[PDB]
DNA sequence: ACCGGAAGGGGTAATACT
DNA sequence: AGTATTACCCCTTCCGGT
C-alpha cells in the first residue's frame, strides 16, 4: 500500500542484476583466472577429501556439496562446469581428472551425474597450495554457516595458461590459452626487473611470449592480430586447420583433414560440407567420409573427382567451409572488483604482486606459529631443569589447581606453559626425550631467525617465488601445440 | 472487483502459495522461468510463446489497439518474485510486457509488487509461512506502481532493454 | 561363439530378476519393517550427522550420500522415498522431519529437491538406537568399500505401527497402520506369557488390538474383515468418510465432507463428483466446491436443491463416488529371506525375539568392553603402589624400550599395562586422581558383576525390554483417530 | 531411418553388425570406441513394452518398437522377408544387473514374437561385458569398451539357438503371460 | 486405474559478438 | 547462429489387486 514509481523500480532492479552478473557471474579474475563457480567447485572438491592420492569419487557427491554449502544455484550448471573443467579439448591444462563418458568434440552429450566420477589433478593441487596457512582471505557464505575463500593462491598463472570466455550484461570476455613454459620466462623477467617501466616491460614480455597455443593444435596465420591484441587488448587471430593430399592404387586423389581450429564442432563441419556439396557450392567434390577412429584421432576424407589437382579446392574450403576462422581476442578482467581491459604486462605484474603477497602472508603465519611453539618449548625445558622439585611438588598436592599455582610461583612460569608442564607423559621422561627437547629448541630458535631474515629482505621473497615457479614449470611442462607461420 | 491475481515462477512456489492461500479471493498463476524479451523480439515471435498467451488469457483484456478495460477479470494483479537477483530480473521483464501491451492498465493502479520477508525464495517457505507475511490482507504490505512521465518512462525502457548495447553499457557504468 | 540356447537363458534371466525383486526390492522385513531403500536412507542420514539436535540440512546432500555410498540406483527413487517418509497423511508415525514444500494430498508434486531440507525425527532415533554396539550384523556394499547394516535395531514395532505396501513379481503386500499403545499392550502380554501356545497368544493379541488406525482419521464399519485379516492373513476392511448436514439462513441444506478414507485423492474426488453430476444418474445436486483452507482442514461442500431431505443423497455418495471404499489387507513379509504370510501372533513373536536378541548382544558387548577396560585400571593401581620406584626406573633409562622391559620385570604386568603407565600424564599423579583411580576400579568391577548377572538370568532381559518399550510408548503416543462402529 | 541410429559405412549386409544397447550414455560411449566400417549402434530408451501382454494395435505405436523394426529392415508377422535384412548380426549388449537382464528378456521375447526366423537362422547374438577391473555400461570409456567387447579379435559372444518350438512357445507364455498363479508356481519351484 | 520401487530421455527464455 | 552460466518444467514402460 505504498505508491512507488515504475522508473525507479525498473532502474534499481536492472542495475542490481547487471552488477551482480558482471562482477560475480561471468567475468574472470585477474589474480586467479577462475569464475566463482569454478573456484567453489575446486574448493569443495579439495576440502571434501577428493585428491589425486585417493581413488575416484562420484561427481554427484561433489556437486551436492557445492550446491549445498557454497553455491546456491542449480545442479545442471554446476555439473556442466565440472564436466567442462575436465575436457582436454576445451582446457589447455585440465583441472579435474574425470573417469567415465565426459563428452565428445562433436554433438554427443556427457553422461549423467550418476555414472561419471571425478577427482582433482596434480596441476590443480598447485592452485590450492598452502591455503590453510592464512594465505588468502575468507568470508562467510550466504547463510553465514561456514567460511569460503575469496581467491585461490594460484601458484601458476591459470588465467593466461587456460584462457577465459564469458558473456555479461553489456560486456564480453575472450582470452586465448597460452603456453606455460614460455610464460615462465616472462614471469622470471618481471621478477628480476621489478624497476622496469611500462614500455620496456611490454616489449620484453611480448618478445618472450610468441602467441596463443590452443589445445587443439591447428595453425595460426599471420602475426599482426596477436601484436594488436597484446598492445591494446582487442584483436583478431586467424586460425586454420591442416589438409593432407594423398593418392591411391588407381590414381584417384584425396584430401585428408586431421586438425580443426579452436572451438569448431566436428559434426557441424561434416554436415555443412555435405550440404554445400549437395547444393551448388565449392568447385568439385565427389564424396565426403569420416574415419575418425578412437585410436587414430581425426581423419576426414574428401574425394576430388578428376580436376583442380587439389589446389583450388583447398582455397575454396578455406574461404567457404570454416576451415579457416577468426578468434576475436578481447582481454577483459576484474581488478579489485571492477572490470577493465588490460595488456599482457598488466596481467603479468598483477600475478607477480599476488604471488609476492601470498608468500609474505605465509611467511608471517609460519613465523607466528614457530614463535608460539618456541615459547612453549622454552617454558617446558625450564621446567625440566628442576624435574625433582617439580615432581615432588606435584605429588604433594591436594588437586591440580594447587599444583599449577605452586608451579607458577616456583619456576617463575606463567600460564599456558604450566598447562603443558602438567601435560607431560611419563614416556617422555627418559634421557632420550630430555635431550630431544634441547635439540628441538635449538632447531626452532634457528628457524625463527631464518624466517625473520626471510621477512626482512624482499630479495629472498623474490628468489623463493622464482624457485617455486621454476620447479612447478619443470615438473609440468608442454610444447607448442599450435604452429605459427607467416602470411 | 475483489479477486486478486498472483503471478509466480515455478510449480514449487506455485503449489506452496496455492496450498496456503485464501481460495475465496485469490488466484495463483505459475510460469516456467524467464519471460521472452518483448522489446527485442518481433511481435509475431512474442505472440507465439505458450506463456505470454497464458498471461493474456488469464488477464482477459485485449492487447494494443483492441484493449477494453471492461473485460478485466482481476482488479488486483500482484507480481510475486524471489528475493535473489534473478527475482529482480524476471519481474522487470514482466514490467515490460505489461507496459508494452497493456499500457493503460498500469497507470490506473491495477499492478502491485509484493515484498517477501528476508530464505532464497518462495519455494522454501511452506503453506503456513506464506500467510502471515505476504498473503494476509491485514498483515501483507505491497507497493503500487504509478506513472508520472510517459516519454521519460518510454526512453528509459528503450535504453535499458532495447537492442543498442553501447547505450545500455554506458547507462549501467554511469549509474 | 557359444550356443547358449534359448530356454536356459530365458529361465536364468527371468528367475534371477524375479528373485531379486521379491527379496530386496518390494517386500519388507518383519523384524525391522523397512524396505532396503528406506533403511539405507535412514542409515545415511544418521551417519552423516543429520540428527534432531542439529539444524536442517539440504535433502540433496542426503540423496547424494545415499546414492554414492549405499544405494546404487537412480536419484528419483531415493528422493521419492525420502519425501514419502516425511508425509503425515501417508505415514502414521513419520520417520523424517522435512521443511519446505513436501507435497499435498491432491495433485501437487513435492516441490526440485534443492528447495527442501530434511533431518531425522525422535522416532527414527529410537529406531537407530545402540546400532554401534554390535547389536546387528554388517555387510559390505556393492563396491566393497565400507560396511552397512543388514537390519536396524527397531526398538519400536514399525511394521505394524506404520503398515506397508508393495508390488512384486508374482505377489503383492499390504498391511494397515495400527496404534502404538495397543501394540505395546500386546507385546507386554507376549513378554509376560512366553510359554503360551499359538491359539492363546493369537486370542490375547486379538483382544488387545482392536483394528487398524489410519492416519487420515475416517471411519470403519463392521468387525469381520479385521478378524479375517488377523486370523488368516487376508481380508477386506471397509472405510468411510465423515459427512455432516447443515442449513443456511434461507433454509437450503448442505453436506459438508470433513474426512476421507485412507489413500483417497482430494482433487480426483471432486472431479469424479462433478463429472458424475454432469452425466446425471447420481442425484439432485446443485453444486460441489472445495473450501479446504490451510487453517481449516478438509471441507468439501455439496449442495442439494430442494429434495431427498439429505438422506438418500448420502447413500448415493457412499455407493457411487468413492466416499466409502475397501482395503485389501494381505500381510506378506520376509522371514530369513523367504516371503510368507503371517498372522498377528507371528508378527508379535518375531519382533519380541528380535528385541531379545538385540538386548543380549548389546549386554555382551558392554560386558566385553568393561572386562577389557578393567585391566588398564588394575595395572595403573599396581603401578601406583610402587610409584616412586617406577618413576626412578623410568628416569634412569636411555630408551623407552628399556623402560618398558624394566617395568614389565618389576611390576609383573602385561605390555598394555606398561604402555598405559607410560602414557599416564603428570596431572594424574595428585592424591585426588590417586583416589579417583581406586573409585573407578571399584565401580568398573561392580558394573562387570552387574553385566554378568544380567546374562546369568534370562528373566531380567524381558524386564529390560518391557521398561524400554514402556518408556518409548509413554514418550510418544496418540489415540484412536479412526473409530469403529457397528454395521 | 530412426533418428538415434548411427549407421555404418559398408553397404554389404554380410559384414555389417548392429548393436542394441539400453540408454543413451552407453550408446554414446560405444559410438566413440566402435569400428565405423562394420558396427552400428542403436540406443533404446527405458524398458521395452511387453508384447506378450499388450494387444497388437498398442505395440505397433510404441516409438522404440517402430524404431527397432525400421532399423532391422525386415517385415513383421507374415510379411517377413529374410532378403530385406540389413545387418546379418544383431547383438544385444546390456548391463550386468537385473534391470539389464529384464530389458534383455523383453527384447528377446519381442524378437521371438515378431521375427522368429531371425532366431531360427541364428542371426541374434548376446554380448557380455567384463565384471570387474563396473556396475553399468555408462561408466566405461571408448578404449575399455573396445579392448574387451567390440574388438573382433578379442571378444566373446553367445549364439541363441532354438531346437524345440513347442517348448519355447509354452515357456514364453508361462513366464511372460497374463496369468500370475502359474508364474508364481514356476518361480517357487525353480527357486530351489 | 492407481498405489509404490525401478529403466531412460529435451526444450523453451536472457545476454554479446563475429 | 553458436559459444557459457542462469531460470524453470513432463512423459513413456515394468510388476499385481481390487
Ligand atoms: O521436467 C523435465 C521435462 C523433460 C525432460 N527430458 C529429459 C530429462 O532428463 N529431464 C526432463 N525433465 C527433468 C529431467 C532430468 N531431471 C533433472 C536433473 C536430475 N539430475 C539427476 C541427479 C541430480 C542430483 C543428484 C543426482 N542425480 O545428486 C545431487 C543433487 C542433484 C534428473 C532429473
Ligand atoms: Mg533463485
Ligand atoms: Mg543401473
Amino acid at each position: 500500500i505504498e505508491p512507488v514509481d515504475i522508473e525507479q523500480e525498473m532502474q534499481r532492479s536492472y542495475i542490481d542484476y547487471a552488477m551482480s552478473v558482471i562482477v560475480g557471474r561471468a567475468l574472470p579474475e585477474v589474480r586467479d583466472g577462475l569464475k566463482p563457480v569454478h573456484r567453489r567447485v575446486l574448493y569443495a572438491m579439495f576440502d571434501s577429501g577428493f585428491r589425486p592420492d585417493r581413488s575416484h569419487a562420484k561427481s554427484a557427491r561433489s556437486v551436492a556439496e557445492t550446491m549445498g554449502n557454497y553455491h546456491p544455484h542449480g545442479d545442471a550448471s554446476i555439473y556442466d562446469s565440472l564436466v567442462r573443467m575436465a575436457q582436454p579439448w576445451s582446457l589447455r591444462y585440465p583441472l579435474v581428472d574425470g573417469q567415465g563418458n565426459f563428452g565428445s568434440p562433436g554433438n554427443d552429450p556427457p553422461a549423467a551425474m550418476r555414472y561419471t566420477e571425478a577427482r582433482l589433478t596434480p596441476l590443480a593441487m598447485e592452485m590450492l597450495r598452502e591455503i590453510d596457512e592464512e594465505t588468502v582471505d575468507f568470508i562467510p557464505n550466504y547463510d553465514g554457516r561456514v567460511q569460503e575463500p575469496t581467491v585461490l593462491p594460484s601458484r601458476f598463472p591459470n588465467l593466461l595458461a587456460n584462457g577465459s570466455g564469458g558473456i555479461a550484461v553489456g560486456m564480453a570476455t575472450n582470452i586465448p590459452p597460452h603456453n606455460l613454459r614460455e610464460l615462465a620466462d616472462a614471469v622470471f623477467w618481471a621478477l628480476e626487473n621489478h624497476d622496469a617501466d611500462e614500455e620496456e616491460t611490454l616489449a620484453a614480455v611480448m618478445g618472450r611470449v610468441k602467441g596463443p597455443d590452443f589445445p587443439t593444435a591447428g595453425l595460426i596465420v599471420g602475426s599482426q592480430g596477436t601484436a594488436d591484441a597484446y598492445k591494446t587488448g582487442r584483436g583478431s587471430i586467424r586460425m586454420r586447420g591442416v589438409v593432407e593430399v594423398e593418392e591411391d592404387s588407381r590414381g584417384r586423389t584425396s584430401l585428408v583433414i586431421t586438425e580443426l581450429p579452436y572451438q569448431v564442432n566436428h559434426d557441424n563441419f561434416i554436415t555443412s560440407i555435405a550440404e554445400q556439396v549437395r547444393d551448388g557450392k565449392l568447385a568439385g567434390i565427389s564424396n565426403i567420409e569420416d574415419q575418425s577412429s578412437d585410436r587414430v584421432g581425426l581423419r576426414i576424407v574428401i574425394e576430388i573427382k578428376r580436376d583442380a589437382v587439389a589446389k583450388v579446392v583447398i582455397n575454396n574450403l578455406y574461404k567457404h567451409t570454416q576451415l579457416q576462422t577468426s578468434f576475436g581476442a578481447n582481454m577483459l578482467a576484474i581488478v579489485d572488483g571492477v572490470p577493465r581491459t588490460l595488456r599482457l604486462d598488466q596481467l603479468i605484474r598483477y600475478y607477480v604482486d599476488h604471488q609476492l603477497d601470498v608468500i609474505v602472508r605465509r611467511t608471517t603465519y609460519r613465523l607466528r606459529k614457530a614463535n608460539e611453539r618456541a615459547h612453549i618449548l622454552r617454558g617446558l625445558v625450564k621446567a625440566l631443569d628442576a624435574l625433582d622439585e617439580v615432581i615432588a611438588l606435584i605429588r604433594a598436592s591436594e588437586t591440580v589447581d594447587i599444583a599449577r599455582a605452586g608451579l607458577i610461583e616456583l619456576l617463575d612460569i606463567d600460564e599456558i606453559q604450566a598447562q603443558a608442564i602438567l601435560d607431560m607423559q611419563l614416556r617422555r621422561l627418559a634421557a632420550l626425550e630430555r635431550q630431544r627437547i634441547i635439540d628441538d629448541l635449538a632447531k626452532i630458535e634457528a628457524e625463527i631467525a631464518d624466517l625473520e631474515d626471510i621477512l626482512a629482505k624482499p630479495e629472498r621473497q623474490r628468489g623463493i617465488v622464482r624457485d617455486e615457479l621454476a620447479e612447478i614449470v619443470d615438473r609440468h611442462g608442454d610444447d607448442r601445440r599450435t604452429r605459427i607461420i607467416a602470411i | 472487483r475483489k479477486s486478486e491475481l498472483y503471478v509466480v515462477e515455478g510449480d514449487s512456489a506455485g503449489g506452496s502459495a496455492k496450498s496456503g492461500r485464501d481460495s475465496m479471493f485469490q488466484a495463483i498463476l505459475p510460469l516456467r522461468g524467464k519471460i521472452i524479451n518483448v522489446e527485442k523480439a518481433r511481435i509475431d515471435r512474442v505472440l507465439k510463446n505458450t506463456e505470454v498467451q497464458a498471461i493474456i488469457t488469464a488477464l482477459g483484456t485485449g492487447i494494443h489497439d483492441e484493449f477494453d478495460i471492461g473485460k478485466l477479470r482481476y482488479h488486483k494483479i500482484v507480481l510475486m518474485a524471489d528475493a535473489d537477483v534473478d527475482g529482480q530480473h524476471i519481474s522487470t521483464l514482466l514490467l515490460t510486457l505489461l507496459f508494452r501491451f497493456m499500457r493503460p492498465l498500469i497507470e490506473n493502479g491495477h499492478v502491485f509488487l509484493a515484498q517477501p520477508p528476508l530464505y532464497k525464495g518462495l519455494g522454501e517457505m511452506d503453506a503456513k509461512e506464506l500467510w502471515e507475511t505476504t498473503m494476509d490482507p491485514s498483515v501483507r504490505v505491497l507497493r503500487q506502481v504509478t506513472l508520472d512521465d510517459a516519454a521519460a518512462a518510454d526512453e528509459l525502457f528503450s535504453i535499458l532493454m532495447g537492442e543498442d548495447v553501447d547505450a545500455r553499457r554506458s547507462f549501467i557504468t554511469r549509474n
